[PDB]
């Protein structure tokens, strides 16, 4: 019933950035650029010259760098959404598992071993103020 | 005119890629595909094949970009093309819909006070075609008609569990008022627990997932009260897809019989879940084994 | 932060054309524009001019074609360009929206169980811009921000009178909870009685129209019970646009004071109506005269 | 609640064809064709050779002949919707009053005078079975 209270709670989850309106508004351009890669021709053009391609999307200097550096954590900080961005690492030839692990700082090998072992435990990573 | 069964399943793209690269039998994927075998066999049996499947899933920024974000949509088109999500269109047959039943449900839902968004043209991404590949294999053409039903769970806020649950019952009412005696299915796809983003990516909560499955069967009304924040906290930010399961559940009566349940960890970044539910009243005989849990961690 | 007044108005294309072709002052149009003068003079007065206008109108197959049909949509974009409906883009200033309030309202309606469709890019047709021209004249820029709120009344079924009324109350709540202390208006546009199609085109029901205005003021809850068939039968197939006036009404409290009302026949194919309502509690002084009914048949 | 009961009464209204799902499905190509006239380029091409333009829309011979003859009542019979079709008469430079009047059988002038006098009275045109 209270949109502000509803939204405030998401700030208490560690290592998570819920895709709210505020983020959507910020990453509008970055997410729309990513959407453009659903077209084979656009992918070819992007690949030809990435920097030039990005210039037609009015990204903020930060967002542009994040893309060229394929830093998905930085891209999410700029308002990008994982599902929109999947178009980017997809044209790169990477999987969802690759992108996710790349954001944990773990090596592709360790991340894979962790998933094999049961994944990351929620214990301790649920609340920032509650410590559980 | 009849919702005979409710099925839930994962719809992650990795399952689709496994099939494509013929790696579905390797050491990693084999256990997963082994779990769907009982379903593939069951459904293909005489009289189990549905006429239509109302497939509930969330568009993954494929059919909808940042310019149009519908909460509830219904594909009333005659045909749907697989979407190109960066690798080129999924190499699976075109999805054939059922405009008559689709338009019927659309009209009923709006009269029943749901602010539907009618889609007469839309590509269906992996959320819709992967479950098809998992349950119907690789036919030259899908064995039945499919009515895509995209739900928004990408941009906040997504509908509430309570709204989703109520929507399912409305869909059943709509199906039941359709003049033709069709065998209709309602599949809730997505999940289970997982986080695709940040330092917390890789999160799995079998406790949460297993409890969700349990309550969804025995007490969906209470489960539909669980707030968004809890899914995000316990099942990972992307685990919120599970709300879509309440839509499938709401379309089934109070008493259902679980014919099969498969839970496995891991399946890419997720904990995979799949089950067959049926109204207790007309439920067939459970499968043997009726419950299975795979994974090095289980 | 506050919905101070509710205004209803016609939005037929013929009015924008009278202005465009400089004939708004001829024998036919003159009486119509004269009837809007009091609204024009009233709204300009200090403290009467709104910061944001939530304009409820129905898209006339401009922003939405047959591929996407949303029941309720809200424009959360920064700018909206006038659509080209066959004669080229309407020669009026671009409509500047209010993303902050718009997105806040959108998030609130979904949490309040209205299945909204968020639009971040859409052209606005005469349904949105004609009312602005009628009330704000021909400025180089519109005097306030506008949030387009398209409602489907084109493809059946449109939402119920009961749903619209309820939605109106939801919008007021979202507005009141918005931090900034904005002077917000809700405009219900469209109508009144008229039929554009077939052998029965030309239909006008002044009895229906006047009764509608009357009940909209004193007994909106009962008016919201009126079924679609009654609008169609009595006010013409296109007169159903009047359901949108209930959204505006629902955003106002139980007790309202009608400061001004204008009714005229004919305006192209329609019976034209326009009015100003404010909550009795904070209402201003009605205008002199309070009610005006023009037209050769009045 | 009874979707069938709801649509059934729309049948008892004289001289009126309510845009139900049934009509929308039947007139999908005709309405999408009209929509295309929103782009100036299409408007000009269509005007250059209507028949050749219409052929790209796979309309039924009945729908195509209705467009070529500018027969709005016929167009509505083929599933056309008045608001989509407004793109067509707007392309021709005709007003909404011209289109409406053209479907009543009266001369443009008689229709205009009728509106001035107060429009068409609902008396006798509310119910087919009732006759009132
Ligand atoms: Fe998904
Ligand atoms: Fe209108």
């Amino acid at each position: 019933i209270d949109v502000h209270a509803y939204l405030a709670e998401f700030d208490d989850i560690p290592g998570t950035r819920v895709f709210t309106a505020q983020r959507a508004r910020k990453g509008y351009n970055l997410n729309q650029f990513a959407m453009s890669l659903m077209k084979a021709e656009n992918r070819e053009r992007f690949k030809a010259d990435e920097s030039a391609y990005l210039d037609e999307w009015n990204l903020t200097p930060a967002a542009k760098a994040a893309v060229l550096a394929r830093d998905y954590n930085a891209m999410i900080d700029e308002g990008g959404n994982v599902y929109f961005l999947s178009k980017l690492f997809s044209t790169d030839g990477k999987s969802f598992q690759f992108a996710a692990g790349s954001m944990t700082g773990m090596t592709q090998e360790e991340y894979a071993q962790m998933m094999i072992d049961g994944g990351r435990s929620p214990a301790g990573v649920r609340s920032i103020k509650g410590g559980y | 005119a009849r919702v005979t069964t409710g099925i839930t399943s994962s719809h992650i793209p990795a399952l689709g890629a496994a099939i494509q690269t013929g790696t579905s039998d390797n050491d990693y994927w084999g256990p997963v595909f082994k779990g769907y075998q009982p379903i593939r066999d069951w459904i293909k049996q005489p009289g189990n094949m549905p006429d239509v499947v109302i497939l509930v899933y969330n568009d993954h920024a494929s059919a909808f970009d940042m310019n149009i974000i519908p909460t509830f949509a219904i594909g009333c088109a005659e045909t749907f093309k697989p979407a190109d999500e960066g690798w080129g269109p999924r190499p699976v047959p075109d999805v054939k819909g059922h405009p008559d039943l689709a338009w019927h449900i659309a009209q009923s839902l709006i009269l029943d006070e749901f602010d539907m968004t009618i889609m007469n043209q839309m590509d269906v991404d992996h959320g819709c075609t992967v479950p098809l590949s998992m349950i119907f294999g690789e036919p030259e053409e899908w064995p039945c008609k499919v009515i895509p039903f995209p739900v928004n769970v990408v941009t906040y806020p997504p509908p509430s569990g309570k709204r989703c649950f109520a929507l399912g019952d409305s869909i059943r009412a709509a199906v039941e008022s359709f003049p033709e005696d069709l065998n209709v299915h309602v599949w809730g796809t997505g999940g289970m627990s997982h986080q695709l983003q940040g330092p917390r990516a890789g999160l799995i909560n079998k406790e949460f997932d297993l409890n969700f499955i349990d309550k969804l069967i025995s007490d969906p009304e209470e489960l539909s009260k669980m707030p968004h924040i809890q899914y995000l906290r316990e099942s990972g930010s992307e685990g919120v897809e599970l709300v879509m399961w309440l839509i499938m559940r709401g379309a089934l009566p109070e008493k259902v019989r679980d014919l099969y349940t498969f839970y496995h960890i891991p399946a890419s970044n997720t904990a995979l879940g799949a089950m067959i539910l049926q109204p207790e009243e007309t439920a067939g005989t459970p499968l043997e084994p009726r419950k299975v849990m795979s994974g090095h961690s289980l």
